[PDB]
């Protein structure tokens, strides 16, 4: 019925309805993996791993 | 509007609809020739003559 935030996915601070997620648990984590994925590669194009990598 | 993962599907379907019009269809660039360079030369300076 409810889900626990942990780090990274602690900033979410406006209106649920500006999010827009899906009802499910598991339709929200399908939607969460998808959308995570886009923000990992728009970081990863500005900051290579082989040089930021520690 | 050049990485157009960035517009959701979801929440924005018309606008990334839109987008992916222009990335596909916008029209293509060509070329042809002209001139008679033997008498009247070339006054051609960044592309050839």
């Amino acid at each position: 019925v409810a889900v626990q935030l942990f780090r990274p996915l602690q900033g979410l601070v406006l209106d649920t309805q500006l999010y827009g997620f899906p009802g499910a648990f598991d339709d929200w984590e399908r939607f969460m993996r998808e959308k995570l994925r886009v923000l990992k590669y728009e970081v990863l194009r500005i900051y290579p791993i082989s040089n930021y990598s520690n | 509007f050049m990485n157009i993962q960035l517009i959701s599907p979801i929440d924005a379907p018309i606008l990334r609809q839109w987008a992916e019009i222009i990335h596909r269809y916008w029209p293509n660039p060509s070329q042809i020739r002209y001139g008679a360079p033997n008498v009247f030369g070339s006054a051609n300076l960044f592309t050839p003559p």
